[PDB]
């Protein structure tokens, strides 16, 4: 509120402590990764130059 | 060529060429002669250059022919289509959708073609 | 093109390069229609080797160097199989698929893609 | 073997025409309800974004620990034109940068395709989210976004990103990453106490600045369906006039065949 | 009003006569004449002036047109339109 | 295919170069002589060796050159000769 203006900010949902760590909590859940790896990644280049060249003759 | 040779410059048209073509087929058939590609009389090409080469321009006067044209099964590679492009100078479209935009006459610039 | 004649090593890399053509071949109006990118994990990888075995079948010869200018190469038979099955088990997976082109031995791939 | 295989080429593949002919302007459509949507949630996060700035100017007594020194937004369906593709490479380019400095990163995935990429070079994803319809709701953003807001309060995290594509014009989608986490004369009557109102405001900005990389994702992600589903119309035109061209030698070479067969069984009878 | 149920099996026994007779075959076996055979037939069906009626019936029938409306059936092979009869 | 097999080499003229601009339309792609690499003298055999090459480095990369100026300097290079000889 200031003289002027009155804006009210709301939410779609009733944010609270036990729905607020719920869906944190399902959302490690839905990561179900059976193997982590490491993230090296180093295929990098063998990946993506694959589909740059790949998606430049499909145009 | 009668008025050609008065000294004019004359038109001719030719209702369709391609029903020239398969009259010769036809007439090659009741004679008994031995078919060629795609059916064709074995006189194809030597018939349509009796009739087009006589229309040019000599040192008298011309004649200048507009004649129109049937694509057999919309085969531009067909026999008839073929011979016959050999001889055009000049290739007037007449687009549908042009005449419904209220346009007359209905060329399409874009699909029409000159030699010229 | 048996075993009994030819042994089974290089039957199986024959026939092994047989099999990654022919499922090339087969996914050539998907690719042309919706790109590479549209293919499984698997028919990728698949698609990536059929390429560089199509350009390493390719050869300089020594009556062809008038019409272009490249020496010829005569390869053995030795060093037919080794190059074809390294890149059936995935051995050449990171070398560019340029480097197979017109280059002899197998060795020479490995050379042409320092460039 | 002849004419009649072609023919049943030609109309498989003009079926096929007709519909992606389709397709492209049901994308062209979708791309202007999720453009509508994109402005329909900015007085919320300018809003909040003018309270945090005063009530942090005025209250030199707390800085929240955001205000001292990635999230990947992808799509869940097929026909995009290199969208999620470019972002990944964008994405690779960063994530190089903070190893060249020795640093571990953490990744959150929104989005079916994201989750297949980090799966198949080994990525360490700690949060993952996916199956959201094409009009997302900010209800179910809040999980994936808090795993990553508590990261950052357990010392974890240094800085938080969101990786998604920005809207430059219908026929350019550009990929970016944004910064989340780290960003006159009166003052007001604070109800509870000032600090517990920038605790909650903090995590509203975050969360709206997620949602709005998502939704302007969706409007990317319908540019580009437009732009391949063209193109697919456009290739399958080329395939339709090669074969007409074989058909009709085809035709051609039948009737040749037919005509010899009869004139060499009619020189004999 | 006129209506040929199957022009198609109408050039079919020409074809066989004509075959049969040991005339010169074309395209489909057909005579070079099959063309003749449907454009003379079709070419009937018209619509004549009062000046014809006047003329043909010597004046009995005055101030009237006539005609003969044709429905001509063809059967096509698959949607096959480039056959040499259709 | 009959000519092909008895001449020694051949200059094939495509429509789509002529139709756009390109008139001399020699498609370098397919277009070749086989006992003319002994016929040259001695300053164009040296000089087009060059240019052949230019040729089919834009071959590949013509199409995509619109949205082409973003890559690497050698790619840019490449395609920029290549605009050149055409």
């Amino acid at each position: 509120v200031q003289p002027n203006m009155v804006k009210v900010l709301a939410d779609t949902v009733v944010r609270a402590g036990d729905l607020d760590e719920a869906a944190a909590q399902e959302a490690l859940k839905a990561a179900e990764k059976a193997l982590q790896g490491k993230g090296a990644e180093f295929d990098y280049s063998a990946a993506a130059a694959r589909l740059a060249e790949a998606a430049a003759q499909l145009r | 060529e009668k008025f050609r040779d008065e000294g004019r410059d004359v038109l001719l048209f030719i209702d369709n060429i391609y029903r020239y073509t398969l009259a010769g087929t036809e007439v090659s058939a009741l004679l008994g002669r031995m078919p060629s590609a795609v059916g064709y009389q074995p006189t194809l090409a030597e018939e349509m250059g009796v009739l087009q080469e006589r229309i040019t321009s000599t040192k008298k006067g011309s004649i200048t022919s507009i004649q129109a044209v049937y694509v057999p099964a919309d085969d531009l590679t067909d026999p008839s289509p073929a011979t016959t492009f050999a001889h055009l100078d000049a290739t007037v479209v007449l687009s549908r959708d042009i005449a419904s935009l209220g346009i007359y006459p209905a060329v399409d610039p874009l699909d029409s073609t000159s030699r010229q | 093109l048996d075993p009994l004649v030819i042994g089974q090593d290089h039957y199986d890399t024959a026939r092994g390069v047989q099999y990654v053509l022919q499922r090339y071949k087969e996914l050539k109006d998907i690719i042309a229609i919706l790109g590479m990118d549209e293919l499984s994990e698997a028919d990728k990888l698949l698609v990536a080797r059929a390429r560089k075995i199509q350009r390493f079948l390719s050869q300089p010869f020594f009556v062809a160097e008038v019409f272009t200018g490249s020496p010829g190469k005569y390869v053995s038979l030795k060093d037919t199989i080794a190059g074809f099955k390294g890149i059936l088990n995935g051995d050449y997976d990171h070398l560019p698929e340029q480097a197979f082109y017109m280059v002899g031995g197998i060795e020479e791939a490995v050379e042409k893609a320092k460039k | 073997a002849g004419a009649k295989e072609i023919r049943s080429k030609i109309a498989s593949i003009k079926s096929t025409q007709k519909i992606t002919n389709a397709m492209e302007k049901v994308a062209v459509s979708k791309m202007r309800k999720a453009q509508m949507r994109m402005a329909a949630g900015r007085p919320y996060a300018e809003r909040i974004r003018q309270v945090i700035g005063h009530l942090a100017n005025a209250n030199p007594e707390y800085r929240h620990p955001f205000m001292v020194e990635y999230i990947v937004v992808s799509s869940d369906r097929g026909l995009c034109g290199g969208l999620n593709i470019n972002l990944f490479k964008s994405l690779v380019k960063d994530m190089s940068g903070y190893r060249e400095q020795g640093a571990e990163i953490d990744l959150c995935v929104i989005g079916s395709k994201g989750a297949s990429f980090f799966r198949s070079f080994g990525g360490n994803v700690v949060a993952a989210i996916s199956h959201l319809g094409e009009e997302p709701s900010i209800n179910d953003l809040i999980g994936s976004v808090k795993v990553m807001l508590d990261a950052y309060l357990e010392g974890r995290i240094d800085r938080l990103f969101v990786v998604s594509n920005k809207f430059v014009n219908t026929m350019t989608q550009k990929p970016t990453v944004e910064q989340l986490i780290p960003l006159h004369h009166w003052d007001y009557l604070y109800e509870p106490d000032a600090k517990s109102l920038l605790d909650g405001l903090l995590v509203r900005y975050v969360e709206s600045q997620v949602y709005q990389a998502v939704v302007e994702n969706n409007a990317c992600e319908q540019a580009a369906r437009m732009i391949a589903m063209k193109n697919a119309t456009d290739n399958a035109g080329e395939l339709i006039s090669d074969l007409q061209l074989i058909y009709n030698k085809a035709r051609q070479a039948a009737i040749t065949q037919e005509i010899s067969e009869i004139v060499g069984g009619a020189a004999a009878v | 009003l006129i209506v040929y149920d199957d022009l198609s099996k109408q050039a079919v026994a020409y074809r066989q006569i004509s075959l049969l007779l040991r005339r010169p075959p074309g395209r489909e076996a057909y005579p070079g004449d099959v063309f003749y055979l449907h454009s003379r037939l079709l070419e009937r069906a018209s619509r004549v002036s009062e000046e014809y009626v006047e003329k043909f019936t010597n004046g009995a029938v005055t101030g009237k047109t006539g005609s003969l409306t044709a429905l001509p059936i063809i059967e096509t092979q698959a949607g096959d339109v480039s056959a040499f009869v259709p | 295919t009959n000519v092909i097999s008895i001449t020694d080499g051949q200059i094939f003229l495509e429509s789509a170069m002529f139709n756009s601009g390109i008139r001399p339309a020699v498609n370098a792609g397919i277009s070749v002589s086989r006992v003319g690499g002994a016929a040259q003298t001695k300053i164009i055999k040296k000089l087009s060796g060059g240019i052949r090459t230019a040729l089919a480095q834009y071959r590949e990369l013509a199409a995509f050159a619109q949205f082409a100026s973003d890559l690497d300097e050698a790619t840019r290079k490449q395609l920029e000769h290549g605009q050149r000889v055409t």
